[PDB]
């Protein structure tokens, strides 16, 4: 996306351009929680054995 | 579908670029706005 700060895409686009780019950003911070919970059932599965 | 609104008017060709869910105009602010959930047609025809 053109601007990563969420308050600033409500300010600038229009509201039917507005909920393409504020889209992309809560997919890219979705992968990355799934990227991080992933880990660390990984990392509780070691501390297990 | 259930039901049709026709709404009759006249807009000259400068505010007619500006009938469509989200925009800003003379009519499109103060008069007749057209929301980001609707759904429908634009017919129009030259009256001149």
């Amino acid at each position: 996306a053109i601007s990563s700060v969420l308050n600033d895409i409500f300010s600038r686009l229009d509201p039917p351009e507005a909920e393409v780019q504020i889209d992309r950003l809560i997919t890219g911070r979705l992968q990355s929680l799934q990227t991080y919970v992933t880990q660390q059932l990984i990392r509780a599965a070691e501390i297990r054995a | 579908f259930t039901n049709v609104y026709a709404d009759s008017f006249v807009i000259r060709g400068d505010e007619v670029r500006q009938i469509a869910p989200g925009q800003t105009g003379n009519i499109a602010d103060y008069n007749y706005k057209l929301p980001d959930d609707f759904t429908g047609c634009v017919i129009a025809w030259n009256s001149n």
